[PDB]
């Protein structure tokens, strides 16, 4: 009949069969009469599948049996196509169809329906292979959305797969390569489901419990696990490289290689997740910024001195998000920045719903204004926020505390590997007898010698992710884009980089300004919080070590530099000066030489770019001084650290760009009192920086002498620990001062070169002899010469080199008379010899010094001599009143002597007045004066008086 | 009208108007025992049965069998 075919076309779809005591697997069905009667056909299927999902047998694997089910039935539909009656055929079929995808639906929607196994074997099952599932999944998602019951399934499926990535796999990792696969390829087939996407963020734990803890997050919230996929996970990175830590370079990259790759996949299929989430609709998207920010507000520690890891998220987890949202930003700051508008300026001009601002120190203002800000302000009743808006701001929050807390952990282990090795090779030394001991002295070598493979390991697969440049090239268009809008934020206008902004924005400042500098700092800048440049600085400086950094050759770096001169050359702008010695010191990284001598990466920029060019001299000349107020301070960017940074910044403009020389000069005769104070500042840091450096390469002497030690004092040892402490303590500060004095004096020889006359004005000249004058006795004494250190290069420790540029600076010096004879009346170091000294100093590096150069610096100190001599001639000669009894500007004998209060020098009571009458001030520094306020010099006036007696006996 | 099913098999003859409410039916099979609307899941022909639907919008006709779960 065809009432069989029907019959038996049922029997091997659902493998059930009724008297039937043979032939395959096929279960008798047990045992109700009402299912005894031998037929079977169309409307017996819902008893059968009845049978078999709730009345058991073991059916063990009741969800697993659907799916075969419904292949079987595909199966059979292809081959009954082809045959004569296909068509009666038909009706069988789709009663299939119809009934196990319903079934289906029942099975992941509610837990006890069949009696074996539960949601989580399921899921499992479907884990292990969701391609054979996947058709299916399909059917009953789609089956659900029409019937509108589909949260109900994600209820069931999603918090399942939580439990099977905490609870049925040892990690959830990117070891666990079918696993991770097969759990991202569910997440993309339902919220492919449009209706799906919508409500996705309604599942039950999708948000953290209020008492959920951070380093949970990515464990107990529907999207944690998933989002957490990273080589940047310890198992990944022991499994990868702790494998064979001592691989080639060629090696090790082929591993860099693999990872980079897959983490590139990971990344694109999060991100289409969760942008699937976000355009979900309006509750979905604010439901992700919610989601993210609730991560990003309990992470602070992540960025502390020593975070407590075990309390914060995972670097892996918080780098995927940063990742992710600066995919999210991408859009709305392309190049041609034509959306840069949709980010509000006024984003912190209300209080702020997502992100947590509270204890966030801002970029010109204190809590205080902040909060008054905030009432003045306000933004009425529900009023915000802007997707765009949010996304900008929380992409700048995980720059600082996601990527920012993954870059320092980075950072850090070099130091944390090597006292590693050195606890192991000590605790390796000792002879353990007692047997208790002895398994207590190699547990203690097993524990670290993990903690050492799990910290080596980890230093290789954050190497490999930091060089992924792909993914950091990302991040730093981010970083661009950024700086852009905030150049948008500061412009009066609010134009730019559609027009120029014009800087300075307050006119230039001719003793504590802080106060006047935050009063006229820009709104609503100045209430931005820090991290908004914190975080693109740290990132920008620490991803300069890497040869495939995004930054290198990148043709939007412009703006990023741009941002940072607009910063150096406003100082009311920011006014954490240790944020600016990170600026400054990136600018420098861009001004180093290339190892083959090019320009660095940013000449070109600081040659071309209009808002640069004309800013950053002026900014750079400026910041040298203004670094010296700083109050509570220290290194690194410390004041002579920026020093340092500056003087490789200019000293690469002068070489190389005709533009800045140019400037350079113009402000020396144009803008003398700006320039005179870069100048007098450099000088007088010259006075010391030698000795500084010299006493710190003494004291480190000092110190490891007293490690040498071994028969003991202790002449006091303190703490040997303390001792490594104040021994590399005192090689930075050696190397900084010497690194400094070299830089300073090079500035002193190129710009004596062009504009000697800069440097012997009066407030200079006298100064700049005495300082010249005192460095050359040490470079041709003992100071340098006893000076024996094992490799002085580790310090930037050059004495021939800064000799060779301070006799240059003489030289270049040597045709001002001005010059001449302030060194030629400089009593204190002057002495032809140190000449004499010099060059056989200088003729020891062959080389160094051309016969020519030698002879000019011999016709120099003969010059000076002859100065001092004809001097020493005239005073003999025709100095018959000593010095102190002569007016200084009358240089006659003063009868009445009086002291000016303010400059303290001596004039005669007569030549004041006659100065008074006339011009109201000190006439040597200017300040405000009035008669009545002259001292009487009786003292002197005693001398000159005992002197005119010894005198009026001989005429 | 209708018939109720346990697991363990076990039946309940419920008389319903085509009309009323899953939720309805729900505290009509509540009151026929001793427990809350809130513990009783029905099932019928594929499909979950839900609280707005009207016994006529389901499909169900008289002598029409429906599974029923009571919980926790
Ligand atoms: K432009």
């Amino acid at each position: 009949s065809p009432e069989f075919r029907s019959m038996t076309a049922i029997e091997d779809i659902l493998q059930i069969t009724t008297d039937p005591s043979d032939t395959r697997g096929y279960s008798l069905l047990k045992s109700e009469e009402v299912p005894q009667g031998s037929t079977l056909g169309v409307d017996f299927i819902d008893t059968l599948l009845l049978y078999q999902l709730t009345e058991n047998e073991k059916l063990d694997k009741p969800f697993e049996y659907l799916n075969d089910c419904f292949r079987r039935n595909q199966q059979q539909k292809r081959i009954t196509k082809n045959k004569p009656n296909a068509e009666s055929l038909h009706s069988t079929f789709q009663e299939i169809d119809r009934l196990v995808i319903g079934y289906g639906v029942v099975a992941l929607q509610i837990e006890n329906f069949c009696m074996n196994g539960a949601f989580i074997n399921y899921i499992t099952g479907i884990v292990s292979n969701v391609n054979s599932y996947t058709d299916f999944l399909s059917q009953i998602i789609q089956r659900a959305i029409l019937e509108g019951t589909a949260l109900d399934l994600l209820n069931a499926v999603f918090p399942t797969l939580l439990e099977y990535c905490n609870k049925h796999v040892s990690h959830f990792d990117l070891n666990e390569s079918v696993i991770y696969n097969n759990v991202l390829t569910i997440f993309e087939l339902f919220v492919t489901f449009k209706p799906i996407a919508e409500i996705f963020t309604k599942i039950d734990g999708f948000f953290a419990d209020y008492s959920c803890k951070p380093q949970d997050f990515e464990r107990k919230t529907i999207l944690g696990p998933i989002l957490s996929l990273s080589p940047i996970e310890a198992a990944v990175a022991i499994r990868n490289y702790g494998d064979n830590l001592l691989r080639s370079k060629q090696q090790t990259a082929m591993i860099h290689e693999s990872l980079q790759a897959e983490h590139k996949v990971v990344i694109d299929r999060l991100f289409f997740i969760v942008d699937k989430l976000v355009r979900g609709s309006l509750n979905s998207r604010t439901d992700m910024i919610s989601y993210f920010a609730h991560i990003a507000n309990k992470n602070h520690l992540r960025r502390a001195d020593h975070p407590p890891f075990k309390e914060l998220s995972s670097n892996g987890f918080m780098s995927n998000i940063t990742l992710l949202l600066v995919r999210f930003s991408q859009p709305f700051l392309d190049i041609s920045y034509k959306k840069i508008d949709k980010i509000d300026a006024n984003y912190f001009n209300n209080p702020s719903l997502f992100i947590d601002l509270s204890g966030e120190t801002r970029l010109n203002s204190d809590f205080k204004e902040a909060d008054a800000f905030y009432d003045k302000n306000r933004k009425t009743a529900d009023s915000k926020p802007n997707f765009i808006s949010d996304c900008f701001f929380l992409t700048l929050t995980y720059l600082h505390y996601g990527l920012g807390g993954t870059l320092s952990f980075e950072e850090k282990m070099g130091s944390e590997i090597k006292a590693l090795k050195e606890e192991i090779e000590k605790v390796k030394k000792i002879a353990a007898n007692h047997d208790v001991f002895a398994r207590f002295i190699t547990a203690q070598l097993s524990k670290m010698e993990k903690a050492l493979k799990t910290t080596e390991s980890l230093r290789f697969a954050l190497q490999g992710f930091f060089a992924h440049r792909s993914l950091q090239l990302e991040v730093f268009d981010f970083i661009c884009g950024a700086s852009t809008f905030l150049i948008r934020v500061v412009d009066p206008e609010h134009e730019f980089p559609f027009k120029q902004i014009k800087l300075p924005l307050i006119p230039d400042q001719i003793v504590d300004n802080a106060d006047f500098l935050r009063a006229h700092a820009p709104v609503p800048f100045k209430y931005y919080p820090e991290f908004v440049v914190e975080g693109p600085v740290n990132y920008s400086l620490y991803i300069s070590k890497y040869q495939t950094s995004p930054i290198f050759r990148n043709p939007r770096l412009g703006s990023f530099v741009e941002f940072t001169t607009m910063v150096l050359r406003c100082p009311e702008l920011v006014s954490n000066p240790h944020l600016k010695g990170k600026l400054v010191q990136l600018l420098s990284v861009g001004a180093m030489p290339l190892t083959d001598n090019s320009p660095g990466f940013m000449m070109d920029i600081f040659e071309h770019d209009e808002l640069v060019n004309k800013n950053l001299l002026y900014a750079l000349l400026d910041f040298y001084v203004i670094v010296e107020k700083t109050g509570s301070s220290s290194q690194f960017y410390d004041k002579f650290n920026s020093r340092y940074s500056i003087s490789i910044i200019l000293e690469e403009l002068y070489y190389k760009i005709p533009s800045y020389k140019n400037q350079l000069i113009w402000q020396s005769q144009n803008n003398a009192d700006f320039f005179v104070r870069f100048v007098a500042r450099m000088l007088n840091d010259l006075t010391f920086l030698l000795d500084e450096g010299l006493s710190n390469l003494a004291e480190v002497h000092n110190i490891q002498n007293e490690l040498d030690n071994r028969a003991r004092g202790a002449p006091r040892e303190e703490e040997d620990k303390e001792l490594q402490t104040r021994l590399a303590s005192a090689s930075r500060q050696a190397k900084s001062s010497c690194g400094l004095a070299d830089k300073s004096m090079k500035l002193f020889e190129i710009y004596s070169k062009d504009i000697p006359a800069a440097f012997v004005t009066p407030e200079i000249v006298y100064r700049l002899a005495s300082m010249l004058n005192y460095n050359l006795e040490s470079l041709v004494g003992p100071k340098c010469g006893e000076l024996k250190v094992k490799d002085p290069q580790s310090y930037s420790f050059n004495p021939k080199d800064l000799l060779k540029a301070l006799t240059t600076v003489y030289i270049n010096l040597s045709e001002q008379s001005e010059f001449i004879s302030a060194v030629a009346k400089d009593e204190r170091s002057f002495n032809r010899n140190l000449f004499v000294r010099a060059v056989d100093i200088l003729g020891r590096k062959t080389g160094l010094a051309s016969p020519e150069f030698i002879e000019k610096l011999l016709n120099f100190a003969n010059k000076a001599e002859e100065q001092r001599k004809a001097d020493e001639e005239e005073d003999l000669e025709y100095g018959d009143v000593p010095d102190e009894f002569l007016d200084p500007l009358m240089y006659t004998i003063m009868k009445d002597p009086v002291i000016l209060p303010a400059s303290k020098m001596n004039i005669d009571r007569s030549t004041i007045k006659a100065h008074l009458l006339s011009d109201s001030t000190d006439p040597f520094n200017r300040m405000p004066l009035k008669l009545e306020d002259v001292t009487p010099n009786e003292e002197l006036r005693q001398k000159i008086l005992c002197f005119k007696k010894q005198k009026k006996e001989e005429a | 009208s209708l018939t109720f099913k346990n697991f363990k098999k076990e039946k309940v003859p419920l008389d319903l108007e085509p009309s009323n409410t899953i939720l309805e039916t729900k505290t009509k099979l509540a009151q026929s025992i001793s427990c809350e609307e809130s513990q009783i899941k029905l099932i019928y022909s594929g499909k979950v049965l839900q609280d707005s639907k009207t016994v006529s919008e389901c499909g169900l006709k008289d002598g029409d069998q429906v599974v029923f779960m009571v919980s926790q």
